[PDB]
């Protein structure tokens, strides 16, 4: 339904889609503008908006506009028709993204349909008009060799090119007489100033995902996702909805606040969030009644407009239609328009809380900033939009191809560095705070403190209420399903308006803004050594190559070569130290560690409720507060809690709730009923209104300290980073050339693993800091709004019992039950909850590669750093993550790592994982088994790198540097047991890598452990091959399943918990570890009994209990029990209604083959006993036995076993007893006992119990 | 000033228990090349070890280990005698290869037995000076604790003398004695942090003194046996020099073959039985009720090991709830007891209860529900208007009434309170969400009978899993609880109710969850979509479902089946062919076979699938939202769940 059109900037003029325009702010003086109408009633001028600014303001100079944002000025920009046909064809492919999913296609569905109302709060309520300045744009049609002659059209939309700065848009509205028709209901012609060149760039520290090298490094913004968050303010506008009322203004009454213009309640609307949280509930339903009333006035005119004056050609009836649509009115069958509620609040709370700037860049997948008070960083260019090598317009910059839509890879600034270009500091100006002592440093005002002043929140919850037999408790809720948004659109559906051409405009009255600049430079004296103070001595001038670490705060700021460091005296000693060429290759590695050990230092508190763990150098590094930097950090915050850290404590609004006044109705007893409900749930109201008071209050004073003091950490690690390299590189310098070419280190390899560090250190950080947050609310200001709302409670119960007594009359056998409803009614409260204020509710962090994941009968890289993945016709697989390596030369598989990214090769940072299945040992080939090593896996080059070898029975992890030298770890399992856990069994293995130690675990348990402290450097690269290389039989096979590779040490937390989660099944699975199955011959093993097993009696129908066999021949170094002995078993779909895998709780047969027929396991219906002996006859049916059976799995922990239970029928709760084996002494039997029903339910779940069962199909793994 | 009054006597003896709970329980974790280990904070300061500095925790990993036991270095090489050359006549052929790997296999069992000597020295000389620790730290922490209780006991004595009632004397005495009860719980805490603290440290001291010397005694005793066997096969001259090479190469023994050592091997060998026992027998629960229905017999009871007392009127009947068997509370006057010395609580104690409801009175009436209140001391559970109400109430006249919203007739609801005196924070969830988070700072003490009521007034009611615990619970306990009961093999309706064959039903869509879908007449086909804005009035069409095996009940993952609609005339579902729409047909042989199931993380809802392919809304069109059978991407993942009933 929505079409774009295509032109180019030189086409001729046609007086269609190509025209010259006079635009509104014109006022009709001339200098008409050439036009392209993108669609319906939107058009596009490429030109610089002119309107309003000085020709000498395009210049950069002392002066700014604003003071939130870094300002480019650029005067050639858009000044030649080469550029200018660039402007349209850009213009062109963001509308195309933009229509490219559904919620966008609404969005520019809604702007079309959204006409503005062909009149103005001055014109008679019987009638429509055309000559406003809002409505109506002239159009030129004269030759230019010719008279003028002019004509009129409607449009909705107009977009121009950037004002005198390039990185700030606008959308502004049209004011005439100093009212504003898109703030009454009507709407008007909107104006947008526009640049998709130069964008914004922001972070997210407060995001975590661990150690990483990547994280929080900086993004630039999608321009498609900033010409949306314009068009949202384009839709109010049209709906008239852009509404003033009570605006958050910044408190600036002391030399640390932030300084800003007001903010209006839609900003923080259109953004989302939880910044609509800022607004308290009493505003909400103040803008709420403003709207109302507005339509109200509109239904009103629709009612009685019959003329039309400006046009003739204007059909009445036709728009009537097109504004009951608009604003969803109701009609009736007499041809009377009205308001329904339900129709209205749909409507409303779609535009205000529906369209959002969160909630549009989620189903887009792309990154915005966390929130509207969060800080930016300079703007960047971007080379070039209409490369599709860049930008598509399917997925924008985060191309999945190129491997740029993991994370938002394709917008993070340290990786797609050839997207765009850093700005020349010489154009971007910036307003900056000159704090001068009694030395002077310049902060930006963007660094400062925001505190909103008490003026920002509204007190109506202190005034009187009239309660009455039909009151309301009205409650505006601030959200709006997104999935009902996008399925209430049609793609289908035409599109039809009335015509545009129309006569022209001869009214032009209009108001023009004005701007004008202001200094850029504020000088201010104070004294106090605070947080702007103690980061400029973390700082050393770019032409100083000498420095030195200093515990002085006082030294280092009187010196220009001294550094301050806020880490340990013993990190300080050991930085400023000098050694010899022999020791810079172990003194480089040991600083490095000691700087990231030093950072993530943790402790952990337990006396407080809300904070879990602290962080104690902050006040060392910062000295924010009541002077955390002297004495002991952590003591004083156990006597003082959070408030030490708060720069400024705030005075709280707690209004004083207002008295209710009860209406007096004579004789009708229901009514006297109904206004006493009425007062009741309208308290409720009130609890709720005061709570939205103080989140409000909390959230723009004391929850915004406490982003700054994030962003200062962060900023003052960093500073910390930058000293130890430059101390480093100076020192390798200094060595003549003859010894330096002795000395190997990789200067990219140092920055990497300092930034892993501080990425770390900084998710502690945020973890202290939230709980800091919280628990001043819970403990500072809800208890003092308590209070209050328990004394309103108190004079409420007085008024109500009163008013009961003056009416007792009219309640005749009532008031004594009305007096017990108040009194239990008005006793309890009301309990606060946040999660209804903030939008609040890790196993992938750090994997670079995660192999195998089955598709289409291939492997492939799920990690997202799109490796390359060849697996040959040798190898074998299914869809259940399986695939066998053999001795055949073409069984193999190779993978080629991406060049971008691998592990360190100074510090070995990093972890391996998979599942295997190992076969077992020929009886007869024994010294082979134990002598031959081959090799499964091997990622080496020029014989540096590791590898994974099985020796016989034992499984080796070895690790070769550059210069030759060997390590190796493994794991042994016995090879003696009668029943081994691991022989031919699925087990689970991860190995793990540090700069000091090597580890092996099996199933989640720390198995071996080597030191590999000598290692000198491992340069391993490039390729991983799979496949067995050495002295082999050619019956060698391995199964693999789930190989993984991550960049970073593995915790034993991690490790155990991975193993649970792909443990974990649906299904249940047999001896091996394979899925069970339906119709397949299984074996039988008891776990609580491993040495015995069944067999069928010789002449009466019970199962004997016989002793398990053991190898004979011995060969003293082997010893096992057999397993392929006694009755084989089936299992049987019992209805057939329904694949063959067996899922738990399903109801079964339990069949077994004698000879050459197949019988089945039943039991006496009655027996007087806990425990009886099974039955075992041929297939029959009778009214004698039971003969269903449910598979169960009680087990909560990874297991292969599985119990039966017996039932009496399928819909029944009855329970007859659970299959296992039993000592009638000394015999054993195959019994049912109802004992056990008591002891599976115990915690923990016993193992060792007689039910617990397991199957053994026959398998090539396992010989005799 | 000196205490003299009760309420004071209560803050001054909550004090002194907190303040000696984080005294005696303080930890810390240090990351080891061994695994990961809790170290005793105040190890340091009981014992004077490593004393002499500003922390104990810092030293002990410069130092390691090793540097807590007086007798450092012990260790004696024993005497070997491995005369590995063999003892020449006959064997002309390469089958000598069966003599020589007999002698192998022995040479590897050699190496063992003095791997086992150097076991029995470090149990002899190093552990058994790590358990001479175990036992010191184990008589301070009882020291410590017999001064406590005689601070306490003279303060009490004191306040005797004053001028108090004797009735709240009473109930000072019992709350106090309560609290020894405490004291002795958090200190048998301590004793377990000691133990492990110190088994990890004696394994260790193996791992990186005693087995890298076993390592170099014997790298020698190999270089002396190997080159031994190499001089045997020279003199054998049968054989051809060739085989010479590849005999020695097969016969050689490297590092490896001599290296035994696993950390859980020798946990196996620390741990005994009586620690097994102890593991068997400890559990928080004071409460676990299981219910069981047999043939003309019912069995409810305590599994929790404390033996609760159950004392029930008969007619209780048992039924299927949610996971289970639930009580079933039918007829007026009908109770059930349970009898503790555990449920008195007093000043200190910290306890948890959780159970699952479902309520059939469907009136707005205040209903007694769960109590253990004596003489308006403790807390109980009731009805009011929609909701429930929880109280708790103070010996001093201190309350919390606090009231819950969510609840309504005929749905299950899963309720979990939590009472935490160390943090003085009360937490409680209805299902997933945390409802309420305060503070019971002010509660003082608590004390009441030694009995719980579970009773009814006039509403039918189930009851299912109630259980009690002896310590407060987390956020995360709660929701992995709620899950993992609901991970069952059921369809469930909208109510939490198993889903039934042959059973009428009304039809939603989690995106719309009030419209019901109806019969729409388009061409002569019949299609369904959800009502419009304005005709919600309209009553929404039937629905059953059916399976090939009769005589099944109750919906099943992974069922097959078709879906039917009520009417004077039977319809069934088919898929269109010109559109994917869903249309009806009058012919039970057209229709198809569908698939049911559900998501783990959204128990009540429902999926329909055919060939693999999902059945969902569609976009708008005109009026109609079309029930489809959906391939695109530009379609809410959300818009293919449902709901019945």
């Amino acid at each position: 339904p929505v079409t774009i059109n295509n032109f180019n900037y030189n086409d001729p003029i046609d007086n269609n889609n190509i025209i010259m325009m006079e635009p509104p702010f014109a006022r009709g003086t001339g200098r008409y503008y050439k036009a392209f109408k993108i669609t319906d009633r939107i058009w596009i001028i490429p030109e610089r908006y002119t309107f309003g600014y000085k020709p000498e303001d395009f210049n950069k100079s002392s002066g700014i506009f604003n003071r939130d944002v870094c300002e480019y000025y650029d005067p050639d920009y858009l000044n030649t028709n080469d550029k200018k046909n660039i402007f349209l064809q850009t213009m062109i492919k963001l509308f195309n993204r933009i229509k490219s999913k559904p919620l966008g296609e609404k969005l520019l569905e809604m702007i079309i349909n959204g006409i503005p109302y062909l009149g103005d709060r001055r014109v008679p309520l019987e009638e429509f008009n055309t000559n406003i300045a809002s409505v109506t744009v002239n159009k030129l049609i004269s030759n230019p060799g010719e008279v003028e002659r002019k004509k009129g059209i409607f449009a909705n939309l107009i977009i121009f090119g950037p004002g005198p700065v390039l990185n700030e848009n606008e959308t502004i509205d049209i004011g005439i007489q100093n009212h504003f028709a898109s703030r009454e209901g009507f709407g008007g012609i909107m104006q947008m100033k526009f640049c998709p060149e130069y964008v914004s760039v922001f972070n997210n520290v407060q995001e975590n995902k661990g150690a990483s090298i990547f994280n929080r490094r900086g993004y630039f913004s999608d321009p498609a996702l900033i010409l949306m968050h314009q068009l949202i303010y384009v839709l109010h506008g049209l709906y008239g909805i852009k509404v003033d009322d009570l605006p958050i203004v910044p408190n600036e009454k002391k030399f640390f606040m932030q300084s800003t213009d007001a903010i209006q309640a839609e900003e923080l609307y259109t953004f989302g969030g939880q910044d609509p949280s800022i607004i308290t509930p009493s505003t909400d339903k103040s803008i709420y009644d403003k709207v109302l009333q507005n339509f109200r006035g509109i239904v009103d005119r629709l009612n009685k407009v019959l003329v039309c004056i400006s046009d003739p050609n204007i059909n009445i009836n036709i728009y009537k239609n097109k504004f009951k649509d608009k604003y969803k009115f109701v009609e009736d069958s007499e041809g009377k328009y009205s308001i329904d509620v339900e129709s209205f609040d749909k409507l409303y709370k779609s535009l205000m809380f529906g369209f959002t700037e969160t909630n549009i860049a989620e189903n887009y997948k792309i990154k915005t900033r966390a929130s509207y008070f969060s800080d930016s960083l300079p703007p960047v260019k971007i080379k070039n939009l209409l490369d599709n090598e860049i930008y598509t317009i399917e997925e924008g910059f985060n191309i999945s191809d190129k491997d740029m839509e993991k994370e938002y890879r394709g917008q993070n600034k340290a990786i797609n560095k050839q997207a765009y270009e850093e700005i020349s500091k010489e154009h971007l100006a910036v307003y900056k705070i000159q704090m001068c002592k009694s030395i002077c440093i310049d902060v930006d005002n963007e660094d400062l403190f925001f505190i909103a002043d008490k003026n920002s929140f509204s007190d109506d919850l202190s005034k009187n209420e009239r309660i009455e037999y039909n009151t309301q408790s009205n409650y505006i809720e601030n959200d709006f399903p997104i999935n009902e948004l996008i399925l209430d659109t049609d793609l289908i559906s035409k599109i039809e308006l009335p015509s545009e051409n129309t006569e022209s405009l001869t009214d032009f009255n209009v108001d023009v803004p004005v701007y004008e600049k202001q200094p850029a430079i504020k000088k201010i004296f104070t004294d106090e050594n605070t947080i702007f103070q103690y980061l400029y001595s973390q700082t050393f001038p770019l032409d100083i190559r000498d420095i030195s670490l200093t515990s002085s705060f006082d030294d280092a700021l009187l010196f220009s070569n001294k550094v301050y460091s806020f880490f340990s005296m013993d990190y300080i000693k050991t930085a400023n130290k000098v050694v010899e060429a022999g020791l810079f290759a172990g003194w480089v590695k040991q600083i490095v560690n000691d700087f990231v050990i030093e950072a993530n230092k943790s402790n952990t508190m337990d006396k407080i409720a809300d904070i879990s763990l602290i962080v104690p150098y902050i006040g060392l590094a910062l000295n924010v507060g009541n002077e955390t930097a002297k004495g002991n950090f952590e003591n004083a915050f156990e006597i003082a809690g959070a408030s030490i850290l708060l720069e400024f404590i705030p005075e709280l609004l707690i209004p004083v709730v207002g008295a209710f006044l009860l209406e007096s109705y004579i004789d009708n007893k229901n009514k006297i009923i109904k206004t006493i409900d009425n007062a009741l749930t309208k308290r409720n109201e009130k609890w709720s209104d005061m709570y939205g008071l103080i989140v409000a209050q909390w959230l723009s004073t004391v929850n915004t300290q406490f982003y700054t003091i994030k962003e200062g950490m962060y900023k003052a690690l960093n500073y910390q980073a930058q000293a130890l390299e430059e101390i480093i590189k100076y020192r390798y310098n200094i060595y003549s050339e003859k010894e330096k070419s002795n000395i190997n280190i990789d200067f990219n390899d140092i920055n990497s693993k300092l930034n892993e560090g501080i990425n770390q250190a900084i998710d502690n950080i945020n973890n202290f800091i939230n709980g800091c947050s919280v628990s001043y609310l819970m403990k500072k200001m809800i208890p003092l709004a308590v209070e209050k709302l328990l004394d309103f409670d108190n004079t409420l119960k007085k008024n109500l019992l009163n008013y009961i007594d003056e009416n007792k009359l009219y309640l005749i056998g009532s008031a004594e039950y009305e007096k017990s409803k108040v009194n239990k009614y008005l006793k309890t409260i009301m309990p606060f909850d946040l999660s209804i204020y903030t939008n609040d509710t890790s196993e992938i962090l750090n994997n670079i590669i995660l192999n195998l994941r089955y598709k289409d009968n291939n492997l492939i890289d799920l990690s997202g750093y799109g490796a390359k993945v060849e697996v040959y016709d040798g190898v074998e697989l299914n869809d259940k993550n399986q695939f066998k390596l053999t001795s055949s030369a073409n069984s193999k598989i190779r993978v080629t790592q991406n060049q971008n990214i691998i592990f360190n090769s100074v510090f070995l940072d990093f972890s391996v994982s998979f599942w295997i299945r190992i076969p077992k040992y020929k009886n007869d080939g024994i010294q082979n088994y134990i002598h031959n090593e081959y090799t499964i896996i091997n990622c080496m080059k020029n014989n540096s790198g590791w590898k994974i070898s099985i020796r016989g029975n034992r499984i080796i992890w070895t690790l070769i540097d550059i210069n030759g030298k060997t390590k190796s770890v493994f794991f042994e399992y016995n090879i003696r047991e009668d029943i081994s856990e691991y022989i031919n069994r699925w087990f689970f293995v991860t190995i793990t890598n540090n700069l000091n130690n090597a580890k092996i675990y099996i199933n989640g348990k720390l198995e071996s452990n080597t030191d590999i402290k000598d290692i000198r450097e491992v340069i391993a690269n490039g390729e991983i091959i799979f496949k067995l290389d050495g002295d082999i039989d050619r019956t060698q096979f391995i199964w693999m399943k789930y190989f993984s590779i991550f960049n970073t040490e593995l915790s034993q937390s991690n490790i155990e918990e991975r193993y649970k989660i792909q443990s974990y099944s649906e299904y249940l699975k047999d001896f091996w570890g394979n899925p069970l199955m339906y119709n397949k011959e299984y074996y039988m093993f008891n776990a609580g009994n491993k040495n015995s097993y069944i067999k069928l009696k010789k002449d009466s129908p019970v199962g004997e209990i016989l002793t398990r066999s053991k190898y004979n021949q011995n060969s003293k170094y082997i010893n096992y029990r057999d397993l392929y002995i006694g009755e084989k078993f089936i299992i049987r779909r019992k209805s057939n209604s329904q694949d063959d895998i067996v899922r738990k709780e399903d109801y079964i047969y339990l069949d077994f083959f004698n000879l050459n027929q197949e019988w089945r396991v039943y039991t006496y219906k009655y027996f007087k006993k806990e425990e009886e002996k099974l039955f075992l006859a041929p297939i029959s049916d009778s009214d004698e036995f039971y003969n269903t059976i449910q598979i169960k799995e009680y087990d909560e922990q990874p297991t292969y076993s599985c119990q039966l239970l017996f039932k009496k029928d399928e819909e029944s709760t009855d329970e007859i007893g659970l299959i296992g084996i039993h000592r009638f002494y000394y015999k054993d039997y195959f019994c049912i006992s109802k004992w056990y029903l008591k002891e599976v339910k115990r915690k923990p779940y016993n193992l060792k119990l007689g039910c617990n069962w397991q199957f053994i199909p026959k398998d090539e793994g396992w010989t005799e | 000033s000196p205490i003299d009054t009760d309420k004071k006597y209560y803050l001054w003896l909550r004090e002194i228990f907190r303040n000696y709970s984080f005294d005696i329980t303080a930890t810390q974790e240090i990351n080891t090349d061994c695994g990961i280990n809790k170290v005793v904070t105040w190890f340091g300061k009981a014992l004077n070890i490593l004393n002499t500095s500003d922390s104990f925790v810092e030293e002990f990993q410069n130092l390691g280990p090793i540097s807590l036991i007086n007798k450092k270095e012990n260790l004696s090489m024993p005497i070997i005698e491995i005369y590995g050359i063999p003892n020449m006549l006959g064997l002309p052929l390469n089958d000598l290869n069966e003599k020589l790997f007999n002698i192998y296999l022995k040479n590897i069992l050699y190496f063992k037995k003095v791997y086992f000597n150097f076991l029995d020295q470090w149990w002899t000389e190093y552990y058994s000076q790590y358990f001479d620790l175990i036992c010191m730290a184990k008589q301070s922490i009882l020291a410590q604790e017999k001064l406590i209780k005689q601070i306490i006991q003279n303060k009490l004595q004191d306040l005797f003398k004053a001028d108090i009632s004797m009735d709240k004397l009473n109930l000072m005495n019992l709350a106090t004695e309560k609290t020894f009860i405490d004291l002795s719980n958090e200190s048998q805490i301590a004793i377990n942090n000691i133990n492990d603290f110190l088994n990890k440290s004696a394994i260790c001291v193996f791992d990186t003194n005693i087995y890298p010397k076993f390592i170099s005694f014997m790298e020698q005793c190999i270089n002396s046996v190997n080159s031994n066997v190499t001089a045997f096969i020279q003199k054998c001259t049968n054989i051809t020099e060739d085989e010479k090479l590849q005999l020695i190469k097969l016969n050689t023994f490297m590092n490896i073959d001599f290296e035994f050592f696993d950390i859980q091997s020798i946990k196996d060998l620390i741990t005994s039985e009586t620690d097994l026992i102890k593991e068997e027998k400890e559990s928080d629960y004071n409460l676990f009720l299981f219910t069981l229905q047999e043939d003309n017999n019912k069995v409810i009871e305590d599994i929790s090991g404390k033996n609760t007392l159950v004392k029930y009127s008969d007619s209780i009947s048992l039924v299927y709830g949610v996971n289970g068997d639930a009580l079933y509370l039918k007829e007026p006057d009908e109770s059930v007891s349970f009898s503790n010395k555990a449920f008195e609580n007093g000043l200190t104690n910290s306890f948890s209860i959780c159970f699952w409801l479902r309520n059939l009175g469907e009136d707005i009436i205040t209903s007694k529900l769960i109590e253990n209140k004596a003489d308006n001391c403790g807390w109980e559970i009731y009805f009011e208007n929609n909701g429930l109400v929880f109280s708790i109430v103070d010996c001093n006249g201190n309350e919390e009434n606090i009231y819950l919203s969510d609840v309504i007739s005929k749905n299950w609801y899963y309720i979990s309170i939590s009472i935490d005196r160390l943090r003085n924070q009360l937490l409680i969830f209805i299902n997933d969400k945390l409802i309420a988070n305060q503070s019971i700072e002010q509660i003082l003490n608590i004390y009441s009978s030694n009995t719980i009521s579970l009773v009814n007034e006039n509403n039918p009611i189930y009851i299912e899993g109630l259980s009690i615990l002896n310590r407060s619970i987390t956020s995360e306990e709660v929701v992995n609880n709620y899950f993992s009961y609901l991970n069952n093999s059921y369809i469930r309706d909208i109510s939490g109710e198993r889903l039934e064959y042959n059973k009428t039903y009304e039809l939603y869509n989690y995106v719309f969850p009030e419209n019901s879908l109806y019969e729409v007449t388009e061409n002569n086909n019949i299609y369904l979509s959800i009502k419009d804005t304005n005709n919600l009035n309209i009553q929404g069409a039937k629905f059953k479902l059916i399976n090939i095996d009769a005589n099944k009940q109750y919906v099943q993952k992974w069922d097959e089946g078709v879906v039917c609609l009520l009417g004077d005339e039977e319809k069934y579902v088919d898929i269109s062919s010109e559109n994917n729409r869903i249309q009806l047909v009058n012919s039970k042989d057209t229709a198809k076979r569908i698939i049911f199931n559900n998501d783990i993380f959204m128990p009540n809802c429902l999926t329909f699938a055919y060939n693999n392919k999902y059945l969902s809304l569609s976009l708008r069109d005109r009026n109609y939202n079309w029930m489809i059978c959906n391939n695109n991407d530009n379609i809410p993942k959300a818009a293919h769940l449902w709901a019945l009933k």
